[PDB]
């Protein structure tokens, strides 16, 4: 019951039909994201991984807006795109959540896998990245973040 | 400035026209580990190179420049980047505002921010020396750059004056045809350091010196660091700028001592 | 920094999101 | 502290395969070396494998993963 | 041979002999419209055979089915570009492919690999070896029931 | 078997995938068992040649 | 084959419908109680 039909899947509740024109347009997107384009260089390389990462970022702010927002699918409709793994479970649960309503992804806030155990730079808005700028006159050593390239998911920007 | 400050750099060299990391075909089967040839013999796999750097045109700010960038795009000394204004290295020649930026950590790096090495090398290739700062370039392969038509030596020194003179403040050249060499110096490290990789494998001829078609068979020419000069009047000259420098720093070494008193 | 001073801001940046580029 | 594991995307995975099939560029000279750690570690992961087989009244089994 | 299994065949009468031809009509459902309708609306027929490439393709029926449009690409590496008698489909105007001897994977992934012969006619394809006509066209079994004459 | 007993000792909880996923290097995804044997298939024939 | 190398997933597998598994046909009668769930991946998992 995550990706293909099986036996063992439950038919899709009422409308789904409504919304299936835009998740076959992610899902074709996706496609086209995860051949292997060959690339020289290592940063092209992680870039078309940022691409999957934003792909699957969108298709779940589509689910989230539909029925915590618009209100304009059932939950039972919503229950089955869950299982059905067509919304992240665990990336929804943080939009719920205050100061995480814009959050990119959940590899940005895992404070166990950084060297000080801190946020992604993506998380720091971006009001106060550019106020120890004018302390030293240079603009921004940041673009974007090593594993989104992500430019910034604050709630206030 | 006028090339450089106004413009943004632009790309050289698309993607999809960067040459294939597989070279071509020495041996029989290619190894995957080392990115080599195996089973058989080499044929002398130097080739020159279908690109090259157009100091005027190719310049202009990167996002090495907004970020406080040091060093060079080596790509961009070869002309082959492809990022373009993207590339967080700087597409412009080395000039006396960022040189300066480069003092502490030129001792032992290059301007493309690769490290130097003790020793120099069996044939005095790729990188510098962390003992000895040389600021002269040999150049030799003047045959293979010019596609084996003759020359005179007269006119062959001022080929190599021209396409040597945008790299950078150009000290002397002196030409010889007993050996076919260029000795060229430059005022700084950093535009050695800069000429060395962007004239590497390159060819000499002209668009209209009539082998512009054909140019691309040759082997370029080569570019090497310049061994010490055995004359005696430079050698005397070696020894008075040795000496002139030293009282400048012998101003200077009892200036932080009247400092600290 | 007021309210009103960033949702003007946030209106600057292009791509619509997180991916939305300043400058 | 302690979060839990993210939780990725299925083509994150896909993505990074796909990439290293061919490993020509100086870009994968560490990649290789990691691939030489990796041989010590590869009868255990046959064992995770095949002890979760599908058995055969199920068309399809979805098993979590772990990867480098 | 891995490859999936065929849908649809349609025999060929020319004046060399019968070219037996299956197709995959499943695995590529959009140049199977663009044949099967061709055969039947006659415009095929009576289609010289146009340019032999010596040990790459032949090419023969060049006309086009509808609009003058093109074709959406459609791809499966289970079926491949590595034997003769592989009907292929050039990304011109409505124009037919049939590899020969040598055959080469230079022509893959820009062209679109489309049925077979069927092995008996294999060796009338290699007389070829005053060109060669359409006379009569035969859809013995169509997968395309329905959009097929609708 | 029943004649020979080998005894587990109680000090080995340390468990090589739980320490593989402390690290940054190593993530979590669900897969089919079919692409996560094909998968292994490639990867085992990498570090072999 | 030998020279094959191993076939994709996404490109080769994915799209398939899968063929129907090993089942016995369950009576109406006597296998009442199991016969929603007997061949279940993890039978009564969302029981509580
Ligand atoms: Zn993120
Ligand atoms: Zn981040
Ligand atoms: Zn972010
Ligand atoms: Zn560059």
């Amino acid at each position: 019951m995550p990706r293909i039909k099986t036996r063992r899947s439950k038919p899709a509740p009422d409308g789904f039909e409504k919304i299936k024109p835009t998740l076959t347009d992610f899902e074709i997107q996706l496609r086209d994201a995860q051949k292997d384009k060959s690339s020289k260089l290592a940063a092209k390389s992680n870039e078309q991984l940022w691409e999957i990462m934003q792909l699957h970022h969108q298709r779940s702010r589509y689910i989230y807006t539909l029925y915590y927002k618009r209100k304009a699918i059932s939950k039972d409709l919503y229950d089955w795109l869950i299982k059905e793994k067509y919304a992240d479970k665990l990336l929804i649960a943080k939009w719920r959540k205050t100061g995480y309503e814009k959050l990119c992804c959940l590899r940005c806030i895992q404070k166990n896998e950084t060297n000080n155990g801190s946020t992604c730079i993506c998380r720091v808005p971006r009001a106060q990245l550019e106020e120890e700028a004018r302390k030293k006159g240079t603009q921004v050593s940041f673009h974007q973040c090593v594993h989104c390239g992500c430019r910034g998911c604050a709630s206030t920007d | 400035m006028t090339s450089w400050r106004d413009k943004s750099a632009k790309v050289q060299v698309k993607e999809s026209e960067l040459p294939s990391s597989i070279p071509a075909q020495t041996g029989l089967t290619f190894n995957i580990w080392y990115n080599k040839w195996s089973q058989g013999f080499a044929g002398n796999t130097r080739f020159v190179s279908p690109f090259a750097l157009q100091p005027q045109l190719h310049s202009g700010k990167t996002r090495g420049d907004n970020d406080g960038q040091l060093f060079f795009c080596l790509f961009f000394a070869k002309g082959m980047c492809c990022l373009g204004p993207k590339c967080e290295y700087l597409h412009h020649i080395p000039d006396e505002e960022d040189i300066g930026k480069l003092a502490l950590r030129t001792e032992v790096l290059d301007c493309f921010g690769r490290e130097k090495f003790a020793d120099y090398r069996e044939d005095m290739g790729g990188i510098g020396s962390f003992r000895k700062k040389n600021k002269t370039l040999y150049v030799g392969g003047i045959d293979g750059a010019l596609n084996s038509k003759h020359l005179k030596p007269a006119q062959i020194e001022s080929r190599i004056r021209f396409v040597f003179s945008r790299l950078g403040d150009i000290d002397r050249i002196r030409y010889v045809e007993s050996k076919n060499c260029g000795f060229v110096k430059f005022k700084y490290q950093a535009n050695a350091e800069f000429a060395k990789e962007a004239m590497s494998n390159q060819t000499l001829l002209l668009p209209s010196d009539k082998e512009w078609d054909d140019r691309r068979e040759g082997t370029g020419l080569l570019v090497k660091w310049a061994n010490e000069d055995p004359d005696p009047a430079a050698q005397k000259r070696l020894q008075e700028e040795l000496k002139l420098e030293s009282l400048n720093m012998m101003v200077h070494l009892i200036n932080n001592n009247t400092n600290s008193a | 920094f007021t309210k009103s001073e960033l949702k003007r801001r946030r209106k600057t940046r292009k791509g619509d999101g997180p991916w939305g580029s300043w400058s | 502290l302690y979060t839990p594991k993210a939780e990725m995307p299925p083509e994150h995975l896909r993505k990074i395969i796909n990439t290293h099939s061919d490993m020509a560029s100086k870009m994968y000279n560490t990649d290789k070396k990691a691939f030489l750690g990796a041989l010590k570690y590869l009868p255990h992961a046959i064992l995770k494998l095949l002890e979760n087989m599908p058995h055969p009244w199920e068309q399809a089994k979805e098993v979590k993963v772990l990867y480098h | 041979n891995i490859e999936p299994q065929t849908t649809a065949k349609c025999i060929l009468y020319t004046t060399k002999g019968n070219i037996a031809i299956e197709l995959w009509a499943k695995e590529c459902p959009e140049t199977c419209k663009r044949f099967l309708s061709m055969l039947s609306d006659g415009t095929f027929t009576n289609g010289e055979f146009k340019e032999l490439k010596p040990t790459q393709w032949l090419m023969f029926n060049a006309n086009s089915t509808g609009e003058y449009r093109t074709v959406a690409e459609e791809k499966n590496p289970r079926i491949r570009f590595n034997r003769d008698g592989l009907l292929g489909w050039d990304r011109r105007r409505n124009t037919w492919f049939i590899t020969v001897l040598a055959d080469s994977k230079h022509v893959l992934n820009d062209c679109n690999v489309f049925g077979k012969i069927v092995g008996k006619s294999i060796y009338i394809f290699r007389e070829i070896l005053y060109p060669a006509v359409l006379k009569d066209v035969e859809i013995t079994i169509p997968f395309f029931e329905d959009i097929f004459g609708s | 078997n029943e004649l020979h007993p080998t005894l587990p000792t109680n000090h080995n909880k340390t468990k090589l995938l739980k320490s593989l996923k402390n690290t940054k290097y190593f993530q979590q995804t669900t897969i089919d068992w079919v692409e996560a044997g094909l998968q292994l298939c490639r990867q085992g024939h990498n570090m072999l040649n | 084959d030998d020279d094959e190398p191993p076939l994709s997933y996404e490109q080769h597998i994915e799209n398939i419908e899968p063929l129907d598994p090993i089942n016995l046909p369950l009576d109406s009668q006597d296998d009442e109680y199991v016969k929603d769930w007997l061949y279940d991946s993890r039978p009564l998992e969302e029981d509580s």
